[PDB]
């Protein structure tokens, strides 16, 4: 298990760390988050008291690097740093874990939710959709808007998830134009699997960090593209078994793990009523589809 | 996006652009079988496609072979109409494309989209004008070329036969749509008086016959009141 530290907390603030969420006060001895899985990525988010506009956060990996968190007073926020050398970093942090001013990551041991959620997250995949490279950690935040949003301004604070458009020259081959807008099977899998992503892993990885994005910063344009991804796979006529198998999988945890009171802002009820009862797979969610049901009957 | 009345007068400037009317693509008689089932039978269609500035009436003849051994007709009448469209802009000299394209029934914006995505530049446009083109086959020398064609066939017309030496396209538009409206309303009537007076022909290169500025105003005026009529029918009033 891992440590990000706090040099100081001066401002009131929810912490967020994957799933979980805690409350700090204006200057309380906090000095960070400790005993994090390794094994998994991680992000760890920010919500200003006196603020709630920006929520933004980090996305890291502690086997990649050191990383601890100082308040910056003239940019306002929260930032992760990365300590370079060990034994620096490993002698001021024991001091705090020694005088217990840190919150510990509450995994229960029966809860495989941050797994389900991350399955197919990779950092060196987040790394390339947030673009950074002198940090080995990824900020987000709500505002951050996607190369695709822009196309419709800073290019260098841009969310470059792959851009979906099902009424694009990418998406229909001419000869093959209502053929390819009905079933969408030649973008998915000539197109999209094997000519960008190369596997659904790294397709259902960036589906699954966009849906994270969108929960935990309320991203839209993360939303957007969560949703595009979702109804790519639905409105294809020919997809392998095994992918529609995993995505019922993901967007079960996905639907369970969503706030009851965020489902008017995070689901798209268009895409949802189509992908489960007009689609050509609206026969093969069914563990997600039943989730739907008795949890979101109204969107229905 | 939707052309209404406000923006009418858009219809006639100087900016190439063509209605596309799909519904006399696919056409069928409903009829009961010998074991008491119901069939339908395909019978020849058309694209209607005019310039409302000019008259000229790119009619596609849609041959019922189109059809032989397809599945979900009423669906495919739309790509099929797209196609057509679209080769029609490309077999086109550039200055002669259309700037853009007004479908009549929304639900040919996305085939016509798909179809044009080579042309980003070209509006693809509904309307929010009910336009009597299904009336088109009401005019007998488009049905004649419809019904006789044995194979795919596209035919030139002018919809305006030369009115517009005498009228504005405002003006010549404003008539046909009446002429429609009425056929469309009550067929026989409006033949009726289109054709009562044998001393008012059809030239052999014109769609209607060739009436006068007085007669035009004559014939429009029972136009106008074969429409109350039937409204009045219609409606008990
Ligand atoms: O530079 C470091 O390695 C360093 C400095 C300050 C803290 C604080 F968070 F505990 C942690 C690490």
């Amino acid at each position: 298990m891992n440590t990000v530290p706090f040099t100081s907390a001066p401002i009131e603030v929810t912490i967020g760390i994957d799933q979980y969420s805690f409350n700090v006060k204006e200057n309380q001895p906090f000095h960070g988050i400790k005993d994090i899985p390794i094994g998994h990525v991680h992000v760890i988010h920010f919500q200003h008291a006196d603020n709630s506009s920006m929520r933004y956060g980090y996305w890291f990996d502690c086997r990649m690097g050191n990383f601890y968190i100082q308040y910056d007073p003239k940019d306002g926020l929260y930032k992760m740093m990365e300590e370079r050398d060990g034994a620096k970093f490993e002698n001021i942090v024991h001091n705090f874990k020694e005088r217990q001013m840190m919150v510990s990551y509450p995994k229960i041991d029966e809860d495989d939710t941050w797994y389900n959620l991350t399955e197919f997250v990779q950092m060196d995949k987040i790394r390339k959709i947030v673009r950074k490279d002198e940090n080995q950690f990824s900020y987000v935040d709500s505002s951050m808007t996607t190369v695709q949003e822009n196309e419709l301004s800073d290019p260098a604070h841009s969310l470059n998830y792959t851009v979906i458009n099902f009424k694009s020259r990418e998406a229909i081959r001419p000869g093959h134009e209502m053929e390819d807008f009905l079933d969408k099977s030649y973008y998915l899998n000539t197109v999209m699997l094997q000519g960008i992503f190369k596997n659904s892993s790294n397709y259902f990885g960036e589906l699954q960090f966009a849906f994270l994005n969108a929960m935990f910063f309320g991203n839209y344009g993360s939303s957007l593209q969560w949703h595009a991804m979702i109804e790519l796979i639905c409105s294809s006529a020919t997809v392998p078994k095994h992918m529609l198998d995993k995505l019922d999988e993901i967007l079960y945890y996905q639907i369970k793990t969503l706030p009851e009171q965020y489902s008017d802002i995070l689901l798209n009820e268009r895409v949802w009523n189509i992908c489960l009862y007009s689609s050509f797979q609206k026969n093969s969610l069914h563990n997600t589809e039943k989730i739907m049901e008795n949890k979101y009957p109204e969107l229905l | 996006g939707a052309m209404n009345s406000s923006n009418y007068a858009e219809l006639f400037n100087n900016d190439i652009k063509l209605f596309v009317d799909d519904t006399n693509v696919y056409r069928v008689t409903v009829h009961k079988t010998f074991e008491g089932n119901v069939a339908t039978k395909a019978i020849n269609g058309c694209i209607f496609t005019l310039n409302p500035k000019t008259g000229h009436l790119f009619l596609k003849i849609i041959h019922t072979s189109v059809w032989a051994g397809q599945k979900r007709l009423s669906q495919l009448a739309k790509w099929k109409t797209a196609e057509e469209v679209s080769a029609l802009v490309r077999s086109l000299p550039k200055e002669e494309q259309p700037k853009q394209i007004i479908v009549t029934r929304k639900a040919m914006l996305d085939p016509l989209e798909v179809h044009m995505l080579d042309f980003p530049n070209i509006a693809i446009r509904p309307t929010e004008l009910r336009l009597p083109f299904s009336a088109a086959m009401s005019i007998d020398k488009l049905s004649d070329v419809v019904m006789k064609a044995t194979e795919p066939q596209m035919v030139l017309f002018n919809i305006y036969d030369d009115w517009l030496d005498r009228i504005s396209s405002y003006t010549a538009f404003s008539r046909l749509t009446l002429l429609l409206r009425a056929l469309k309303t009550n067929e026989e009537s409006a033949k009726m008086i289109l054709l009562s007076d044998p001393t008012i022909t059809i030239k052999s290169y014109h769609l209607w016959p060739s009436f006068t500025d007085e007669q035009w105003i004559t014939i429009e005026s029972q136009m106008r009141d074969l429409i109350l009529t039937e409204y009045g029918r219609k409606y008990n009033v």
